[PDB]
RNA sequence: ACUCGUGAGAGACUGCCGGGGUCAACUCGGAGGAAGGUGGGGAUGACGUCAAGUCAUCAUGCCCCUUAUGUCCAGGGCUUCACACAUGCUACAAUGGCCGGUACAAAGGGCUGCGAUGCCGUGAGGUGGAGCGAAUCCUUUCAAAGCCGGUCUCAGUUCGGAUCGGGGUCUGCAACUCGACCCCGUGAAGUCGGAGUCGCUAGUAAUCGCAGAUCAGCAACGCUGCGGUGAAUACGUUCCCG
């Protein structure tokens, strides 16, 4: 998560392969996900606090 | 050590709302990202301000920003030269435009987040720790009608080289029962000698409110 | 005319009765041939020894879910309930026996950090 | 029975006896026996030296068997040891060649263990 | 026909928001089918609860989505000005179909 | 199975090497391919990383991309 | 469920074609698992193999070798001061029915037929006669509870 | 009308009867009832512990680099291998293998995505685009184990699929080091596993497929879930463990 890689993942790259998601609020490379773009632990922190729209916790 | 589940995300469903409202297909990552720079954007004025609550209800493509603070007066500073700066930096920043809402808290000491503010805030200036907490209580015990608080204190309190951990309390705040309309406030103190991060639990009361 | 809803694991069965000598209508295929494992076929037709009506009075059924059992035991309970929905004085005679009553055991929720169900990684402390 | 150079055995179907040369698994019993016309359920005690006749001819004919596939092969297994390729490394040193696990596993190409 | 399909998070502002389109669509008058369960959809999240190793001992994470339906048969302009006239909660997304 | 690739920097410099009937050792950063049999005779240094390999290149080698007649790692066990 | 007490047990439903309890609990003790059908057929073909060497009733035949492995007495392991005690102890009836229907399972899973249905069909026909393996069980722990009668008196 | 879908509501409270209870709590049985006594499972981790984990999610005090300990790219490595451990998967066969016929799920996923009938292949797939931002279209009307039938006759085998050779397809600028999948051949160890040791008390164990997230592709036998078929035993606290 250095600005170098942060900066570099959001410029356009020379190939398609070589474009990768890297959560936007941290720059954590690994355990990302698509819908949100907010890493595990951004997910949590951010989800706990309320500040995505109804991602709850869950239990069936 | 303590596993205890962030309060306000133990009860998102319940009783206290989502900060964040709207909906989104599609459309969901670009309106994550917005949300997070708005937060940033709106961290370090306001947290001079004296913010506590950052709500953004979205309609179609708007944007509607609203912020709960302490002092309508350091937000509005003159009449769209500090509101319609940060207002406009906004619209700039994200790809949108800004129907910016301000609004005062009725009691500033009764919200858990401005608690933790005016406490961590006191502990960065060098007065007694324990003097502090003991006094960010009083005051709020009261006031309006507020039937706990619970104030923990952990880092390096006083510049010591132990991170000591204190925990102090009056009344009832029971985390266990869902109907329990808990305002929870963590801020982070910033001395030279480190942070000393504070929680802050408030107990307002029974009422489910259904 | 009666219909009756039986509810087994995730299975469903909606049999209704009409008086007549003995027929079976699952879903376009006979009681034989739509369970062939002659187990069920008793699991079945209990509710009919119990208050002996076996042959003349009969089930006209459709289902839905669960697997070949799930179906059988729901169809158990759906002719079972459609016996009170006949005559209920059969009603004490059915519930005696063990009948009425569905079997609230389902299939209970894998946990984090097992196999499956209440089982734990195996470990071998050093 | 006796065929391209595989001893057939007393009682075996000839989708099975088939399979015991070196060229020939199940599959090419399912197609030599639809191409040739030899039931599949016959038993080798049963066989006729006119169907190994034309089945000997067929399957020498349009398909390799023994020495073929055997010296035949380790002409391409040598090829790729002489010109120097890294396959042609891991045949060198004992190695599993398709570049898979060689840390824990892959005991079948070093063999039988010593342990130090 | 028009046919209202919406969506949202909280069932509550959208029994709510249904009852305002059947109270104002009911109001101007007109043949309108009442408010249709859909059923949901749900995403099921599993987050690794720590900022390093613990695989076991997660949390996951659902999310619900509400789906309500209202078809409009026999649509007069003077019903179709009020749709696009007022949408109250704004948590609700509303697909015209 | 169809076009297979063809390394074009290789390409562009291996059609001059053998238009002047020249035969220079050369320096080559590429492993990925030994795509069509005008690279017979012509001698590759391969480059591993660190160091350059010179690697014959005969007519046995097509269908043999061209980085592993030099290998990457190096293990002796004792 | 131990510990708090004796825990109530699932009642077991009677066979269809044979029509009894002890036909369907070989059926539940014959299920290597997960096909109690084909642990159906399995038990099904061996007790009509049964019929067929017989020519009676198959669940006399089978109660008969049940009855002729069936135990009365099972040692246990308690150990008192620094020696292994061999305890000798009454067998209750379930115990003593799983105890025979268990043994006559896997001791026809030992023996060498081809199928399982001549295996369970042999092993049924020889505790009936009382010449399996099975029977010899019953008279090795027998052994064992005779032999070591003594220290069964600590009325454990 | 029946389901079913999702909204509101009733319903389990020792409430009703019998006995023990100090006439107290509570316990043993019975009735009604879909359910009986915290009905089942979740979410929910008190004060603290262990200087447990993480300065690599982030934030950060202090110290260090600032012509490199920054940064840009190609190639390589993170996949090496005489070993040793650990968690899994496939097995060692007849309750089985292989061929043919046939019946039943639950949940999910889908925009530069899911992609049908048709045609070309043996098959991965190719050509083509119906139709769907989806209780509608597509994932085939969805399964596999199951049932009916045939064959195999106990064997290192019609068990087992590792390995190796040839031949391909797809994804990608690029499958050498290092992708998966299909076809043909090849056909090893392995005959239930020493001391030891692990999981599990009912829709559980065991076994059977299915979907998802991450993802162009996949090392997925992983992880998270969904359902199918479905047991045995618990005499009881002497012993081991907390």
């Amino acid at each position: 998560a250095k600005k170098a890689l942060v900066h570099k993942a959001n410029k356009k790259p020379k190939f398609a392969v070589r474009a990768y998601t890297r959560c936007n609020k941290c720059g954590r490379p690994h355990s990302v996900y698509r819908k949100f773009g907010l890493c595990r632990i951004c997910l949590r922190e951010m989800a706990h606090a309320g500040e995505l729209p109804g991602v709850q916790k869950s239990s069936w | 050590m303590g596993q205890k589940i962030n309060p306000h995300g133990f009860r998102l469903g319940i009783t206290t709302e989502w900060k964040s409202r709207w909906y989104a297909d599609k459309q969901y990552k670009d309106y994550v990202k917005e949300d997070v720079a708005i937060r940033k954007l709106l961290a370090t004025g306001l947290e001079r301000a004296g913010i506590a609550d950052v709500e953004i209800e979205r309609t179609r493509d708007r944007v509607r920003v609203d912020i709960h603070t302490a002092r309508p007066g350091i937000v509005i500073g003159r009449r769209g030269t500090e509101a319609d700066r940060i207002r406009a930096d906004l619209e700039k920043l994200t790809g949108k435009q800004v129907q910016l809402n301000i609004l005062e808290v009725k009691n500033p000491e009764s919200q858990a987040q401005l608690v933790a503010q005016g406490v961590a805030e006191q502990l960065s200036n060098r007065v007694a720790f324990r003097r502090a907490m003991r006094k960010a209580i009083q005051s709020a015990m009261r006031q309006p009608n507020v039937k706990g608080i619970r104030v923990q204190c952990s880092g390096r309190l006083g510049g010591a080289e132990m991170s000591r951990s204190e925990f102090y309390r009056e009344g009832r705040v029971p985390l266990h029962t869902l109907r329990a309309d808990i305002d929870y406030g963590l801020y982070e103190a910033k001395t030279t000698f480190g942070r000393i991060g504070v929680k802050v639990w408030i107990y307002k009361g029974d009422i489910v409110g259904g | 005319p009666i219909q009756t809803v039986g509810r087994r694991k995730e299975a469903v069965v909606r049999v209704r009765l009409v008086p007549g000598t003995g027929q079976f209508n699952l879903d376009g295929r006979t009681l034989e041939n739509y369970f062939p494992n002659k187990v069920h076929q008793q699991l079945i037709k209990a509710p009919l020894v119990t208050v002996d009506r076996v042959d003349q009075f009969d089930i006209y059924a459709h289902l839905d879910g669960g697997g070949p059992s799930g179906q059988a035991g729901a169809l158990r309970l759906a002719i079972a309930r459609a016996l009170i929905l006949v005559q209920p004085e059969d009603r004490p005679a059915l519930k005696k026996a063990g009948f009425l009553t569905r079997d609230p055991r389902a299939i209970e929720r894998k946990k984090y950090g097992l196999k499956k169900a209440r089982k734990a990684p195996q470990y071998s402390k050093r | 029975a006796r065929l391209v150079g595989v001893d057939l055995p007393r009682d075996k179907r000839m989708e099975i006896a088939l399979t015991y040369i070196y060229g020939i698994g199940r599959t090419r019993s399912n197609e030599i026996l639809a191409a040739t016309g030899i039931d599949k359920n016959m038993r080798t005690k049963d066989l006729t030296d006119d169907q190994v006749t034309v089945l000997r001819d067929y399957i020498e004919g349009n398909l390799k068997v023994e020495g073929d596939l055997r010296r035949e092969v380790q002409a391409d297994i040598r090829r790729k040891i002489e010109i120097g390729c890294y396959q042609g490394l891991r045949h060198r040193r004992g190695l599993p060649v398709r570049g898979q696990r060689t840390k824990t596993n892959a005991r079948t190409r070093k063999g039988p263990k010593r342990t130090i | 026909k028009i046919r209202i399909r919406l969506k949202a998070y909280d069932h509550e502002a959208i029994d709510a928001s249904a009852r305002k389109i059947v109270e104002t669509v009911t109001r101007t008058g007109a043949s309108v089918v009442g408010p249709v369960p859909l059923p949901t959809e749900k995403n099921v999240y599993c987050v690794i609860r720590s900022p390093h190793k613990y695989k076991d001992s997660r949390e996951h994470f659902e999310m619900r989505t509400h789906k309500r339906l209202i078809d409009i048969l026999d649509p007069t302009p003077k019903t179709v000005d009020a749709l696009m006239r007022i949408d109250l909660p704004a948590s609700v997304d509303v697909n015209i179909q | 199975k169809k076009g297979p690739f063809v390394d074009d920097h290789l390409l562009k410099k291996v059609d001059v090497q053998n238009e002047k009937n020249t035969k220079q050792v050369i320096k080559t950063w590429s492993r990925r391919s030994t795509i069509i049999p005008d690279f017979i005779g012509h001698t590759f240094a391969v480059h591993d990383g660190r160091k350059h390999v010179p690697v014959f290149v005969t007519e046995a080698m097509v269908g043999h991309k061209l980085g592993e007649f030099a290998p990457t790692r190096t293990f002796k066990g004792h | 469920m131990p510990r708090k007490g004796p825990a109530p047990k699932r009642p077991l439903v009677n066979d269809p074609v044979y029509g009894s309890q002890l036909v369907t609990q070989l059926v539940n003790k014959v299920l290597l698992e997960g096909k109690k059908s084909l642990a159906e057929r399995i038990v099904y073909g061996a007790l009509e193999q049964a019929r067929e060497k017989t020519g009676t009733d198959p669940v006399v035949t089978l109660k008969r070798a049940l009855d002729n492995v069936k135990p009365a007495l099972e040692v246990r392991s308690r150990r008192v001061g620094g020696a292994t005690y061999q305890v000798p102890v009454e067998v209750r009836p379930d115990r003593s029915t799983t105890l025979a229907l268990r043994w006559l399972v896997n001791f026809s899973r030992q023996r060498r037929e081809k199928t399982m249905v001549e295996r369970l069909a042999n092993e049924i026909l020889d505790a009936s006669n009382g010449l399996g393996a099975s029977v010899k069980r019953r008279e090795d722990t027998h052994k064992m509870a005779e032999a070591n009668r003594a220290f069964a008196h600590y009325r454990w």
